[PDB]
DNA sequence: GCAGACACTACGAGTACATA
DNA sequence: TTTTTTTTATGTACTCGTAGTGTCTGC
């Protein structure tokens, strides 16, 4: 039946199968799975990579519909797990059998990086006594947060970022469940503004097919509001090849023309300042001023000045880079 | 019993000439164990730094026949002998040891019933029976309250009869 | 439209007041043969299943099938401003969230009206498997209430045993041990304090003391409590309501590994 | 039944059995065949046996005795005030008839988590029933257990574990389980383990169900390379004002997934052990914690970190 | 092999009610004569010396002599669900770490069987309290515990004297001063009532309130106590049980006099 | 049948720390 | 050869004191 959902919950990898990128992973957890040789496993990586996802299916494929609820007992930094959830609920049912049919149970513990270091404690020995019983999965993005002790007893899985080959039919799947008209340079533009992440490639496909009808490049950079490649080559040449004046009014009458956002701006400008062969000592200058423009605009300050001085750490340099021949 | 104990409680001290402390400060503490004598055991004959407590121990009495420091603070790192000569000391002088420690509930009350029954009653035996000496280990880790509890019953003028030692 | 009467409001307070602690959230499952609810607890070890009748209410009305998810802490809130000698009306609307609980103050003048905004879970129907049991014992629930206080001053998990002679419960705890047998107490005046054993093959399972307990504060709405037990099902505790409908605990046993040596 | 993994499937059950640290673990066996063991604090890093030693040597002390003259607490347990004065002292005080030489155990693991009044109660309750009861505490991290503990037990302190200890247990492991390998697969799972058993163990038991067969490639397809192997070659380049092969592990480390905060903390951990001048070390240090306050207050980019990697490069060459 | 049934476990609530907040521990003396219980508190304030002899149970076997250190708390725990008119087998083996009670409480065919695991506790030894008492009285139980609640009432110690006339008690404080004359009260029809003066050598002491209270705390355990004090010898109350032995409370004066 | 006493858990309050 | 005190803004965890309150005893 239709439904009134986001995309990135209407088309969600139920089954191990639909997911696309970590295909070794993914095949030593079904060989886990299909043996009962499961462990306490420990998945990290960026945001939208399919992690949850991934925990979801196999709990899914391991347990049916009808016993779902009395052997998965997932927790996440919605609910309290303090010290005392530990040493209460998990280890109650870490430390008990199950009621209607035998089996090894599950506990999720998703944002495992958001408890608390006391509980983190507390948990090792409830992982390490109840292994025949009980298997616990620890989902996290940031694995410093994360003790240790907890890295060492569950096996790590890093969920690495989608490389954005292996991210185009999953949406073209999605395209052509949606009826969605869309061109390479769409679909190019997806992949390239997702930068390893599928909720924001689904998130900016309904985005543009709700603002536009259409998935070109044009639109999708359009409604995102991220420049497009020619304006920063654009921006790069006016910065490194005529002086202050002029170059100013250039940026400034391609800023307001297309409502560009210097965040943006300054990323693209950082990708393209490694390619450029610049000298060792342009480049940490440029380094340390883009990094001192994109700190300055974390507060409430003035967006022209900061263009001025993005302008500003190149002209600085121009003389510098042609003077040493 | 040789494989039955730890070499630590198989050559603890058990008298005052196999101490291992400093002679100093082993013979202040026996000094001023010594000087309650006349209020305790009732007879008046018993048988820098260094300048203030040798000012103490010769500074003489208050009327009510008792020391002007009636509470001795032994301070210093783990691992010197401090509960080991507070124990010998007591022993050695004829008193009883009474031991109060951080295993206990330390609540002002448990502390206040513990040191008036330790320090404001005789003993169960008549006569002949041993006075009680109040060694009250790890009282830094106690509260402010139960200080107070112990200074108000330092500070009674209800007096008290019994040396503590912490 | 959903319509219940509940002649008294005490029956209702007391088996609000017995999964207050255990519960998270009641699911009444509404019916033209009475009102049901299965729900878990929040440690997923413990299951609640009460069935009340249609006849014990007063009017009792259902068109279509419901189920009603609602929180247990406001229902609790709302039913303890209640009389245990009036009474309250459930009224729920076809395609509203409103669950209506009307009952009368204390002092039997006005009406009050508390609305309840239902939740919106998504929860798979956990199967009954509803087979026989290897043990059955009816006994008091005063008794078996007052043998689960006496064993949670023991220990933490009580190992409870059947056979033929009778019910047995051991507490191996930091004091020590503390065995109580108990059998053929029918021999009495009374009737409800009877202890009848049915079942063939011992069982000796552990179970957790606070699940117990929490299961014990339904006394008040059985005076003989029924146990259930096997070598693979779960702990039954069975109250039998006396013109309601009945009440069922299921409490999954520990895992206790045996000593290598 | 349900199969074990290997970590808990071949878990010692024999003090000989444990590799690593060879004179404590040699004196473990004299002390668990002979008797009159001393109270025991190990510390250490994770995954290197200390649990494993302490309970090999509990149940070689006791034996049959083991559940009733031993009382094992975790982090799991209260373990507060009120669990020293009222569990483990009463524990201490219990009776239990026992051969000569063996007293009962008190293991308290992950004595870390205890706070500071359990430890200063459990001081007198283990120098008075020293006679009848003893103690084996475990940690990770000495400096939480209090020095009057530290002095009321001997101090045996576990290292990390050799390439050669971690690979007789692995070749132990593949023996009896049949694995069929390479030198250089087994040589991938020691680089990954970094001086851990577990996760040497986890390691091989994830090749070997994902692919049945142990050689680079497979390890590593599953596996990961360890980050502060990078982390100390881009600031080893950063020492050299070498601004280019810095951003490309930085780069490196970006695509891989890595977020700010764990390639910060593992480039604070290589520069706080780093060989280099000392007053380069403290600007070092400096700025990488001005960084990392940005970090935290919410601005996380590839931007800032190269401006991190081109302020140390600018503090070589500016005395 | 020790067993002990005794007949009724009112006596054996009783007693440890009284020393339920008095002693730390039960340290009981198993002989062919009987039971012994001789503890001492740590700070030398109060004794506890108990004797059950062997023809006050239903059944007594001793083959070797015991020393059972047991927990008070832990078998105030078991007999908080005893029964008041029931037997009680005290069950213990010659080299055992363990103590069982085994007892129909409930009168409703529940056996229960309570174990316990002994104290190890250091055997100090006392061997006789000299008795040359020369204040001795008698008087009744239940008089003796309103009393003692009543200076609990006002003050915090009590100072006790005798005379030829009979006991008074005095206590101090801000409300008010408690005081009451002991008069000859021979006269009436109950003979636990009646006062029995042997005194000789008046002596006056003070004692603490609250272990005189947990003292009479035992007022249903016999009907009649017997007081001996003098000077510099600490002051019994004495319970005479009727059948399975009597009960000996010391309490050393403090040093603060009148 | 109703006043007094007992322990029971829920709740209010004060304090410390949070890193490698 | 040398020692007092409360600010940082939440969140969690520990510890301890206090207050309704269900239940048991007694006349
Ligand atoms: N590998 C993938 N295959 C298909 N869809 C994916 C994949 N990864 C992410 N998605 C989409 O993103 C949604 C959410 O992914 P998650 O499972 O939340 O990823 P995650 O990496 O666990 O995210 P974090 O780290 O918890 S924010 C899914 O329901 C899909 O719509
Ligand atoms: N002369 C001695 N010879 C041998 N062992 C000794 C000697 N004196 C003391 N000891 C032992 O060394 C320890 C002395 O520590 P204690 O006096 O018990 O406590 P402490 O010295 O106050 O240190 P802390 O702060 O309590 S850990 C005990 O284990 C004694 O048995
Ligand atoms: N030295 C060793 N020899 C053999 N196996 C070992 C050794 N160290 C660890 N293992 C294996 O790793 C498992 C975990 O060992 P543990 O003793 O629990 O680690 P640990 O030293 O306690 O580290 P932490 O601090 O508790 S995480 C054991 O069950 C063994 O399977
Ligand atoms: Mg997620
Ligand atoms: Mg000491
Ligand atoms: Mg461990």
């Amino acid at each position: 039946k239709i439904r009134n959902l986001p995309w990135v919950e209407k088309y969600r990898p139920q089954t191990l199968n639909d997911l696309i990128s970590h295909q070794d992973i993914l095949s030593t957890i079904q060989k886990f799975i299909n043996e009962d040789r499961l462990p306490h496993l420990l998945l990290y990586g960026p945001p939208g990579t399919g992690k949850t996802s991934t925990i979801l299916a196999c709990a899914k494929q391991l347990y049916k519909d009808k016993e779902f609820g009395s052997m998965v007992l997932e927790l996440n930094a919605s609910d309290d797990r303090g010290i005392d959830i530990i040493r209460g609920p998990i280890l109650s049912f870490a430390s008990t059998r199950t009621i209607f049919k035998k089996g090894f149970k599950l506990v999720i513990l998703d944002e495992a990086d958001a408890m608390t270091q006391d509980a983190q404690n507390a948990l090792r020995r409830v992982i390490e006594k109840f292994t025949e019983n009980t298997r616990f999965c620890l989902i996290c993005n940031y694995l410093s947060k994360i003790i240790p002790a907890l890295q060492s007893r569950c096996t790590r899985f890093r969920f690495g970022p989608l490389t954005p080959e292996l991210m185009v039919p999953r949406l073209e799947h999605v395209v052509e469940e949606e009826k969605v008209d869309i061109s390479e340079d769409g679909m190019k533009a997806l992949v390239t503004l997702s930068s390893g992440d599928m909720r924001r490639a689904l998130n900016i496909l309904q985005s543009t097919n709700m603002a536009f009808g259409k998935v070109t490049e044009e639109t999708v950079y359009t409604c995102t509001g991220h420049p497009l490649k020619s304006d920063i080559a654009n921006i790069l040449d006016w910065m490194l090849n005529q002086d202050f004046t002029t170059a100013y009014r250039n940026i400034t009458e391609l800023k307001t023309l297309k409502g560009l956002a210097l965040h943006d701006i300054l990323t693209e400008i950082h990708l393209f300042v490694h390619r450029v062969d610049f000298p060792s000592s342009v480049r940490i200058h440029l380094l340390t001023k883009m990094a001192d423009i994109e700190y300055r605009l974390s507060v409430g300050t003035n967006e022209k000045i900061q263009l001025s001085s993005l302008i500003a750490a190149f002209q600085v340099t121009r003389d510098l880079i042609v003077a040493e021949a | 019993a040789s494989s039955h104990c730890l070499w630590v409680d198989e050559f603890a001290p058990r008298h005052y000439t196999e101490l291992l402390s400093d002679d100093f400060t082993n013979r202040c503490l026996l000094k001023w164990l010594k000087l309650w004598d006349l209020v305790v055991f009732g007879h008046e004959r018993p048988s820098s730094h260094e300048q203030v407590l040798e000012e103490m121990l010769e500074a003489g009495l208050d009327p009510s026949q008792r020391p002007k420091q009636k509470v001795a603070l032994l301070c210093g790192p783990p691992g010197l002998g401090k509960t080991t000569l507070a124990h010998v000391i007591a022993r050695h002088a004829g008193y009883s040891v009474v031991e109060m420690n951080a295993s206990d509930d330390r609540s002002p009350e448990v502390f206040r019933t513990r040191i008036e029954a330790a320090t404001q009653m005789e003993s169960v035996l008549g006569a002949g029976g041993k006075p009680n000496c109040l060694v009250i280990d790890e009282i830094d880790g106690a509260p402010v309250a139960a200080i107070n509890v112990l200074l108000s019953i330092l500070n009674r003028k209800g007096l008290l009869m019994r040396p503590i030692i912490c | 439209m959903f319509e219940a009467r509940l002649v008294q409001g005490s029956i209702l307070k007391k088996v609000l007041e017995a999964l207050k602690d255990l519960i998270n959230e009641a699911c009444w499952d509404i019916s033209s043969s009475g009102v049901n609810l299965q729900s878990m607890d929040s440690s997923h070890v413990s299951l609640v299943q009460l069935t009340l009748r249609s006849e014990g209410f007063d009017t009792y009305r259902c068109d279509r099938n419901l189920a009603m998810g609602v929180n247990l802490t406001s229902m609790s809130k709302i039913l303890k401003c209640a009389g245990n000698e009036d009474i309250i009306t459930l009224r729920a609307e076809d395609n509203a969230d409103t669950l209506a609980l009307v009952f009368e103050a204390p002092n039997q003048e006005k009406v009050s009206d508390y609305e309840m905004k239902l939740m919106d879970l998504d929860v798979e129907q956990l199967g009954i498997p509803e087979q026989e049991y290897s043990c059955v014992v009816k006994m008091p629930s005063g008794e078996f209430a007052r043998i689960c206080r006496d064993l949670s001053h023991i220990g933490d998990a009580v190992v409870i045993s059947c056979a033929k002679d009778g019910v047995k419960f051991s507490a191996s705890g930091e004091l020590g041990n503390g065995n109580i047998k108990l059998s053929q107490t029918s021999n009495v005046d009374k009737e409800e304090e009877a202890v009848t054993i049915e079942m063939n093959e011992p069982v000796q399972l552990t179970f957790a003391l606070r699940y117990l307990n929490f299961f014990t504060k339904a006394t008040p709405l059985s005076s003989t409590v029924t146990l259930s037990m096997s070598a693979d099902v779960p702990l039954v505790v069975e109250y039998k309501i006396a013109d309601m409908g009945h009440l069922k605990y299921y409490l999954a046993p520990k895992i206790e590994d045996e000593e290598g040596s | 039944h349900y199969e074990l993994p290997w970590v808990e499937k071949y878990r010692p059950v024999k003090l000989n059995e444990i590799v690593g640290n060879e004179d404590t673990v040699s004196r473990l066996e004299v002390f668990a065949r002979e008797g009159n063991v001393p109270n025991i604090i190990i510390a250490g890093p994770p995954g290197t046996g200390k649990t494993t030693s302490i309970l090999c040597l509990a149940r070689a002390l006791l034996g049959p005795a083991l559940k009733d003259a031993m009382l094992e607490l975790n982090a799991s347990n209260d373990r507060g005030i009120d669990v020293v004065r009222n569990k483990i002292k009463m524990f201490a005080q219990q009776k239990v008839t026992l051969p000569k030489g063996r007293h009962k155990i008190i293991i308290l693991d992950e004595a870390d988590s205890m706070t500071d009044g359990a430890q200063q109660a459990l001081r007198r309750t283990m120098e008075i029933y020293s006679k009848t009861t003893r103690f084996a505490l475990a940690c990770n991290a000495s400096d939480k257990i209090i020095e009057p503990i530290q002095s009321r037990c001997a101090v045996l302190r576990y290292t990390k574990l050799t390439d050669a200890q971690i690979l007789t247990r692995l070749m132990n492991v593949i023996e009896k389980e049949r694995v069929p390998y390479t030198d250089d697969g087994l040589e991938a799972i020691i680089f990954t383990a970094q001086g851990d058993m577990r996760q040497a163990l986890n390691n091989l038991q994830s090749t070997f169900s994902g692919f049945g067969f142990i050689n680079s490639e497979n390890v590593f397809k599953v596996c990961d390379e360890p980050h502060p192997l990078l982390v100390k070659e881009m600031i080893q380049h950063c020492v050299n004002a070498n601004i280019d092969e810095a951003y490309k592990i930085l780069a490196h480390l970006w695509h891989l997934g890595y977020s700010p905060e764990d390639i910060i903390g593992n480039i604070f951990r290589v520069c706080k052990t780093f060989q280099m001048a000392e007053y380069l070390k403290l600007e070092f240090i400096k700025e990488i914690g001005y960084t990392h306050m940005k970090i935290a207050e919410g601005v996380n980019s590839l931007l800032q970190m190269a401006g991190l990697l081109a302020r140390l490069c600018q503090k070589t060459m500016a005395p």
